[PDB]
């Protein structure tokens, strides 16, 4: 990964997050929780989708036979033809392999990128009212109830109205 | 509060710039391997030549009688096809084939040659119709009687059309130098031909060939394209197969060679001998000689494109 | 964006920053301000400029006619020629489209990258004497005067000589 | 303190790996569409053949009289050009054209054939100079009197130069078998030719052709390249057009076909029929048959390269 | 650099770190130190190595002569051949140059990336017990002895057992 | 605690997407410039034709006597090689060369022609064995006595094998029309040839050529491939060089042209005239006409790939 997360200071993924790609998991008083961020999961999906539609591509360039499979053309012109054809095959096999590798690298990195964007944005919601665990978890110094959790997730958590309390702690 | 990403128990391995066989959450194929073993011709005027060879549509052996003036978007040649009834072949044959494959079909026009002082109804057991016959669009010009001389004739044809005329004539090579005389008289037989574009000439070559169709004689077939308002002259003294009708191209088509069936229930633009490549994928590992509108041929059997993040299970 | 800024935790750009690409905008006592960072704006400009000079490129490879437009060459050799030519066109049309897309993606990401470098460097100038707003703005807890602003911009702001005061606050 | 980036009211849309039509601050074109409709020839020795056909510079029809020994970096062929005064054509013509296009021009050398017991001054109304004339670099060899025989002659020419010599000869095809005899006598006329590299031979083909320039006779033109110190033999008995001078190539040039004017006020290396592609851009959508030093031809009309960041207005 | 480090808020490299690519240098009481992180240095090495093995590549595609160097083939077919050959050369010279440039850009950025991963992970080991100098150095507010250094390097430094002491300071 | 990366006093400059000549810690070459000036043939059945020309292995000039039935994975042609003892050449020569280069060698088979009423032992001082000899695989068919007539003969050969038979015959072009008669009698001499695939015919062309090997006569060499169970007929009346044995291809090989030595101590698959390109690198700037399995040819002399980070010294 190019952005350090997703294998990662985050040590692994959750085979239970069947609801999305990226998500929040919280431990507090009222039990246990795990949700999905849509806006992150969507931006990544829409970016990957963009690649797909770009590569699943139709030529409008028609090609005809210059060869004959029932009655072989003259050897010399035949050999030039095959030589040419093979040359073009080399070029396309090369292009194809590179394209896919290049794309897979970038696909992976932007997936890593999106995680880091999510994290580094939650971190900014919770100024001094929390500190970094380092495994992608946030230690809360004012015991957020489940409503205080959804305040973070839905991106409305208050930036000062838990502050000096959580600052004391 | 803790955050993370999804994962699965079984990932798909892909290749990257740096790493080989890294597992991602989801992947999708990029090379088409799936062939449909039919000529998907839905929506297209198709002509399946069957036993009629492409070049035969211009000259007219019996197997081409229902193809003398065909019209098509898609032309299919079949291994069983033959261009010929009386043994012979076309000089510069494949060029002509390529022309006919994208002609969109042909249209025939009488050239209006009339004959004075020769025969005109040559036939053979190789060309079976009524009984013995000949090429429908051609005329086997003899000498009036079972020996005789051939009068140095001069026919001409002007292309009165806005499109180039496909002219085809034939040269006859008899089994013997005796046979050549029995058909056209003794002597050196000469055929000369010219346009505003063309300069050539022909002499026969009597001699024994292997028996094909039962015969050791051959026929040379020659052809040229007469531009609009240009004129063609035929100077000759025997051993000559004369064009009756000239051919004109209809428009535009694609020609393939195939051994599979036509299917008007599936649509496709990428064709090869074994059928039709229907695909959205940019590449294919099925047939490098595929024609029409095709994904690029590549050597690789498979190239997986990542559609998800790295798969990391616990 | 690959680096999370520029649309972005920064929610938009400034149609008034006609002086550069990246810049500082400050609200304090003495009124209002908006300037441009040169070193950031320049590094990006010089990187984009590098791409330009690399792609605006001259072949020294001469090609001659193998075809005739006044008097058509023989059909067979003609068809091989066109077939070849069309094949090469496919390859170049492909190369061109990919090259430009690849480059545009990277151009954009490095533009995003440069912003993040700027931010994350100012943030380091202002250790505990300030905290992150989260929209690319920095809350100052010691009311920097305009001279204290230019101290940050010109990269000379003091890392401790506003500290315990701003720490109190 | 707050920071941000610039933006504009109107951005330029580009395409990326993932997104189609994203707006950036600034963009710049990458495909050249702008043609200059002239042959930009500033600084180059240019020869505009006009009515003289390239191949004619070697044989010498009247329209080529001022081009028998030209010198050029850039050779322009014109649709109005003709290789011929007396109707005929070149066997293997386009190969020869390609050779002459990059010859850097030609230099002529007398081959020094002398004749004993024939005529030498054949002419025609198709080749107008004084009155009736012929190809300047060629000689129309007859039989001494209005009928006669032709003596089986043997001329030879040795290439005494360090460069290959372009040898051209002609074969005459008369309207009749009568005419052939009136020029060279009766009989089968044979022309044989050999080098240390070359093996061929030729027989005429008298017969009526269409009237071109007023004439139904044709002339076959044939050619070969004599390597240094190699020797060429001409064995013949009539119907022969003899080379007077041999040609030598000067160096190096480029040849184009165009219908536009020359302009010595603009410079360019990328040429096509409609003019000159002056550009720094790596690609062009103007003419795929462009020659010289050109950006690559591509199918796309436009491909915008981002020169700025994403444009985000409020 | 795409990740802002390595020339960089880190102003230069160490011509003495002959032990690895990335490393720790510490100033404390007991003298002076400089070591190498293996896990960072290795991940980068293994990524670069991956590129190498991918590009050092063998075709199994045989090509034969269609040309003759002792006895020149006919001019026309010769010119088509050369024209084709030259065209393919243009394509490969292009592919080669682009491939290498593209790869060098990415090689460099991932090298920059790995540094940032290292830093931003040490930073997370030292929560409030330290603060950022801004040149890639960490100011320690509890005077780590050499054993406390190796606690960081070997990734075992305690996240709270120097805390309130270093917090006082 | 402070962290950093390594650096060196001297870096290697590379090129990136954005920057030209940036210094990295380490770099490695990507274009091969190093040639090994030998034909690395370790492990391969090699045939170095030396003075024997490839085409000569089929007909049999004295210099090819030890190559009439060779077997190879790798065939080397040498500039000194010659296809011919009696002056002449092959029609469609390079096609045949390409065939023989990948034949894996040849295998000879008597065609079993017998002669009745002619001569059969033609020879020359150009083909030196005992004294005067001829092509080993061919037969120079004369007329029984120093003048005579030639009986219009008809030989045939059926390919009884599962592989195509390489048939070669010759046409003799004498110095004079006198000489032609002294060998085969007066008259127009005709050679006709046919298969289930082939249609052609030949007439000689007597006349003086330049003296090569001491001789002004030439021999035309012609060839065709007889498919399994297909049959070839030879109708002729003189000036004929008859095949004695037919040739069959052994399997598969590669053919090169080189001026360097063979070396069985080094292995390689990429060959050119100057030797062998042994390399793992994806590209090479040595020879664009290199054959076998080669890195791609590129124009650039060097393209450095970064194997380390940016080099930043203090
Ligand atoms: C117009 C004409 O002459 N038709 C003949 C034809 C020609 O003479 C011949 O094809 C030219 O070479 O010959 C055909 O009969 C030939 C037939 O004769 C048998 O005796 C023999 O056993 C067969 O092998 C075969 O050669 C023909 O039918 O084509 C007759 C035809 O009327
Ligand atoms: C050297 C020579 O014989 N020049 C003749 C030339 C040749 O005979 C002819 O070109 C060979 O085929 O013939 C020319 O006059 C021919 C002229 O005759 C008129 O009667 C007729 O009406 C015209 O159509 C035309 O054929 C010629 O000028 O080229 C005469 C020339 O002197
Ligand atoms: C089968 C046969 O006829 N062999 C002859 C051969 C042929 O006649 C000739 O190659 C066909 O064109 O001629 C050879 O001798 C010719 C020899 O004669 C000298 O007088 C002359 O000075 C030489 O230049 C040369 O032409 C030959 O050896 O090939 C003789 C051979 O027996
Ligand atoms: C050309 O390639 C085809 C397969 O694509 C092969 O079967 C054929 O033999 C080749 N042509 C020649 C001249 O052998
Ligand atoms: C896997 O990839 C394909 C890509 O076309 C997609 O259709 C499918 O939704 C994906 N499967 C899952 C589980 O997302
Ligand atoms: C052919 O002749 C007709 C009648 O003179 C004329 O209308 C037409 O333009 C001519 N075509 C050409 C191109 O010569
Ligand atoms: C080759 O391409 C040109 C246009 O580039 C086209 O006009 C021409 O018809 C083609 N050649 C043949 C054989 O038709
Ligand atoms: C837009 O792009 C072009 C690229 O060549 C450049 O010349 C021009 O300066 C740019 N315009 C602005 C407003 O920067
Ligand atoms: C041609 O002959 C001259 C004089 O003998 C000589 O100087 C020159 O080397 C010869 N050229 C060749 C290559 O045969
Ligand atoms: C083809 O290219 C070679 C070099 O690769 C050159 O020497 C040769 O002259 C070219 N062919 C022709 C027809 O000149
Ligand atoms: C430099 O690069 C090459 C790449 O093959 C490698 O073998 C070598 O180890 C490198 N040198 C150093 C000092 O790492
Ligand atoms: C050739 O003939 C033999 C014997 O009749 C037979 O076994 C073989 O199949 C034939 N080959 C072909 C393909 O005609």
């Amino acid at each position: 990964g190019l952005f350090g997360a997703i294998a990662g200071f985050i040590e692994n993924g959750w085979e239970g997050l069947i609801d999305g790609w990226y998500g929040f998991r919280h431990q507090n008083a009222q039990g246990e929780g795990t949700a999905a961020d849509y806006k992150s999961t969507q931006s990544a999906i829409d970016q990957i989708t963009g690649k797909l539609n770009r590569l699943i591509e139709k030529t409008n360039q028609q090609f005809e036979l210059i060869d004959n499979e029932f009655n072989e053309v003259e050897k010399q012109i035949g050999n030039v033809i095959n030589w040419t054809r093979d040359s073009i095959t080399e070029v396309w096999s090369y292009n194809a392999e590179l394209l896919v590798a290049m794309e897979n690298q970038h696909t992976i990195d932007l997936a890593d990128s999106e995680m880091d964007k999510l994290y580094e944005r939650v971190k900014r919601q919770l100024r001094e009212n929390a500190e970094e665990d380092g495994t992608g978890c946030f230690e809360i110094f004012h015991k957020c109830d489940d409503d205080c959790m959804a305040s973070i997730r839905n991106n409305t958590y208050d930036h000062s109205k838990y502050r000096e309390e959580a600052m004391q702690n | 509060i803790c955050l993370g990403h999804h994962a699965v128990s079984n990932g798909t391995k892909v290749n990257t710039l740096t790493e080989r066989g890294v597992e991602v959450v989801n992947a999708t194929e990029t090379v088409e391997r799936t062939n449909i073993p039919r000529i998907c011709s839905k929506g297209k005027r198709t002509v399946d030549l069957g036993q009629c060879g492409l070049l035969g549509t211009i000259t007219g052996p019996p197997q081409c009688d229902q193809f003398l003036e065909f019209s098509a978007d898609l032309i299919i040649e079949r291994r069983e096809g033959s261009d010929v009834c009386y043994p012979g072949k076309f000089v510069n044959e494949e060029a002509l084939r390529q022309i006919l494959r994208e002609s969109g079909g042909i249209d025939k026009e009488a050239m209006g040659f009339t004959y004075s002082g020769i025969r005109t109804n040559g036939a053979t057991s190789a060309c079976r119709r009524s009984g013995s016959s000949f090429y429908a669009e051609m005329k086997w010009l003899l000498s009036n009687t079972d020996n005789a001389a051939f009068p140095q004739m001069t026919k001409s044809y002007k292309n009165t059309r806005k499109s180039p005329a496909l002219i085809v004539w034939g040269i006859h090579h008899s089994v013997s130098t005796a046979e050549q005389t029995k058909l056209y008289g003794s002597g050196n037989k000469l055929v000369t031909v010219g346009s505003s574009n063309y300069q050539q000439s022909f002499v026969p070559s009597p001699g024994a060939r292997p028996q094909v169709n039962g015969l050791s004689g051959r026929i040379d077939f020659h052809w040229l394209m007469l531009n609009p308002n240009d004129t063609v002259t035929f100077s000759f003294n025997g051993a000559f197969i004369a064009p009756d009708r000239a051919s004109f191209l209809r428009g535009k088509s694609m020609g393939i060679q195939s051994g599979v069936q036509v299917d008007a229930n599936c649509e496709g633009d990428c064709y090869h001998s074994g059928g039709t490549i229907i695909s959205n994928l940019p590449f294919q590992n099925i047939d490098s000689r595929a024609v029409g509108k095709c994904p690029r041929y590549v050597k690789q059997r498979s190239l997986l494109l990542a559609t998800g993040m790295k798969n990391v299970p616990e």
